[PDB]
């Protein structure tokens, strides 16, 4: 098997941390989600190859420029995530996360993900947006923007159902060993 | 780890860990702080395990078995006697509150009140001096250990047979050289995260609630100022290359 290295990236509210967690235990846990993540070499076959593939979270390094970047050596794929249920996460992605990864990991591939995508058809959410004028993230919007900065594609998942989350690792995957 | 500590957090929670007859005693929102600050100390032992695999793996199997350059060894593992000291007298902390919160006739069934004021000793005075310090030039030479590592194992056979031999076995599979580094380097930035879903759950008692609050701002301040005295060295970097930053 051959190793490579994964990076989650994106605001503090994008769901990073527990998209890592659910694709690692295979579950969205029953008694307790927890706060961190470590780190995970998962076992992953893609297209009849064999991959070890590192996981890493950049959650709590946001307010730390000089700290966050020291996540970024050697890694492979980036998935750039964003929560369907904040169009103010998509709206840092172009001019802060965008310029930043493509300065630490020049010519890595971005995956844009669309996380929370079971909140879309939320009545909570879609009444808590409408007071300041928003609405979830169409996906027309989300793909539009992993056009416009050049990602290498765009997927969504939703960590509270699994729905999408091992579609995205595997893609993920394809894209390291590119 | 030693066995001991491994099984005492060996379960995905508090709520599990403890015995479901003395659970049941517990009103929901003690659970959920319970299972934060076991959620705090279960992380912090690992991370002890990361510095001691570090220091007793990787580094004294170097010194042991390899004829590496002086400071090279020092050169792949900065600060790692300074930072398994920090952690584990931290960690010896934890556990001794733990200890002492233990029901008579049990080594399982605890409730931890008071977490706020151990807090704000570990982040306050000397012992925070001392993890900034050690952070700031750790965190400075993450950079040059990595391509260290890489330069010693693409040329130095004896070396690559040393790594290969000692990260074989499966409960080292997330515990490489290069992997270890990282986990020492973004440890200190997961304590805010723990210390706020504590906080959250802490209300109950006023006195707890504004030593969770202190405690959360030291350990604000003290990564604020880690961030700040980080420049990163690069083995041949010129003068020039740094005075022109
Ligand atoms: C200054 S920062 O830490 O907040 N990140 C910025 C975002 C904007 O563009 C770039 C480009 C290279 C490097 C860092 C960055």
């Amino acid at each position: 098997a051959i190793r490579k290295k994964l990076v989650i990236v994106g605001d503090g509210a994008c769901g990073k941390t527990c998209l890592l967690i659910v694709f690692s235990k295979d579950q969205f846990p029953e008694v307790y989600v927890p706060t961190v993540f470590e780190n995970y070499v998962a076992d992953i076959e893609v297209d009849g190859k064999q991959v070890e593939l590192a996981l890493w979270d950049t959650a709590g390094q946001e307010d730390y420029d000089r700290l966050r970047p020291l996540s970024y050596p050697d890694t492979d794929v980036i998935l750039m995530c964003f929560s369907i249920d904040s169009p103010d996460s998509l709206e840092n992605i172009p001019e802060k996360w965008t310029p930043e990864v493509k300065h630490f990991c020049p010519n890595v591939p971005i995956i844009l993900v669309g996380n929370k995508k079971d909140l879309r058809n939320d009545e909570h959410t879609r009444r808590e947006l409408a007071k300041m004028k928003q609405e979830p993230v169409k996906p027309e919007e989300g793909r539009d923007m992993a056009n416009r900065i050049g990602a290498f594609g765009y997927m969504e998942c939703s960590a509270k159902t699994k729905d999408g989350v091992r579609e995205v690792f595997e893609m993920a995957t394809r894209a390291a060993l590119q | 780890s030693m066995e001991m500590d491994e099984k005492d957090f060996a379960a995905d929670s508090w709520s599990l860990a403890v015995d479901s007859s003395f659970l049941q005693q517990h009103k929901k929102e003690v659970m959920k702080q319970q299972d934060v600050i076991y959620e705090l100390i279960q992380t912090e032992l690992h991370h002890v395990r990361t510095l001691k695999i570090m220091t007793r793996l990787f580094r004294t199997g170097m010194l042991e078995e390899l004829h590496l350059e002086p400071g090279v060894v020092q050169g792949l593992f900065p600060c790692v006697d300074e930072l398994s000291d920090i952690h584990t007298r931290f960690l010896s902390q934890l556990l001794e509150r733990r200890r002492q919160a233990l029901c008579p006739g049990s080594t399982r069934n605890f409730v931890i009140h008071r977490l706020g004021d151990l807090l704000i000793s570990q982040f306050s005075g000397p012992s925070a001096e001392q993890m900034c310090k050690t952070y700031s030039e750790f965190c400075s030479r993450h950079s040059k250990a990595l391509k260290l590592y890489k330069e010693l194992y693409a040329r130095d056979k004896r070396f690559q047979q040393f790594i290969r031999k000692v990260t074989r076995p499966a409960v080292l599979k997330r515990h490489g050289v290069q992997e270890c580094i990282l986990l020492v380097t973004q440890r200190i930035t997961k304590y805010p995260l723990l210390i706020s879903r504590i906080l959250q759950h802490s209300h109950g008692i006023e006195e707890e609630r504004q030593d969770l609050t202190t405690a959360l701002g030291l350990v604000k301040e003290l990564l604020s100022n880690v961030d700040e005295g980080i420049y990163q060295l690069e083995k041949g970097a010129r003068l020039q290359e740094i005075y022109n930053r």
